[PDB]
């Protein structure tokens, strides 16, 4: 059985930490909701 | 229970101890998460109890207590947040340009941050703190990094 925890609120926050690339993927999306690489 | 607005963590007593198997938003009194975290299942707020309202295995999406309230949108341009609610971890704020997902069905936003599964449902915001759709559905790219679509629903 599952319960929910106030994990904090939802801002920006100015200075942020900034990481992670933008890539253009080829994709398809399943009728189960999954995501696969299309190539 | 509790109706405030703001990230959650969701958790369960199943497994061991108590594990953290995603991430939600509470917004409008309405509580928004992934499919795959609670697979359309009741939630405990203290002695409060929350019902599925509406979900979509496709969509990846459900909410409780009332219809989908998010509706803002990427601009496509513009660095966004994340906000990772990772497992036994305090809320961080992670800055990332989104990637693309190109579709047979048009594009969306993606985000190439890693974190564990439990981070599911982890949200992704605009530069006004509006939540653009939720992290932790998505692909496995070459590197064995993840980059989530970043998943929205439709407002009626
Ligand atoms: C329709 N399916 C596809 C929905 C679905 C989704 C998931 C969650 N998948 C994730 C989510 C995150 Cl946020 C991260 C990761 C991950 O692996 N990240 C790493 C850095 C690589 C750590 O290992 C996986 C699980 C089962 C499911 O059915």
């Amino acid at each position: 059985d599952m319960y929910i925890e106030r994990a904090g609120d939802i801002t920006w926050e100015k200075d942020a930490e900034v990481t992670g690339n933008s890539p253009r993927l080829d994709v398809a999306l399943d009728e189960s909701g999954d995501f696969s690489l299309v190539e | 229970g509790e109706t405030t607005d703001g990230v959650y963590r969701v958790m369960t007593r199943r497994l061991l101890g108590s594990t953290q198997v995603g991430v939600g938003v509470m917004q409008e009194g309405v509580f928004h998460t992934m499919w795959h975290v609670t697979k359309g299942a009741a939630l405990r707020s203290g002695e409060g109890r929350l019902d599925p309202y509406w979900g979509d295995v496709k969509q990846d999406l459900v909410s409780y207590c009332g219809p989908w309230k998010l509706d803002a949108a990427w601009d496509g341009l513009s660095e966004v947040q994340l906000l990772a609610v990772p497992p036994g971890e305090r809320a961080k704020n992670i800055q990332t340009l989104p990637g693309i997902f190109k579709t047979k069905d048009g594009d969306i936003g993606a985000v190439a941050l890693d974190y564990p599964a439990g981070t599911s449902g982890s949200p992704i915001l605009d530069k006004c703190g509006r939540v653009i759709g939720l992290y932790g559905n998505g692909v496995v790219i070459k590197n064995g990094s993840y980059v989530s679509a970043i998943t929205q629903g439709k407002r009626e």
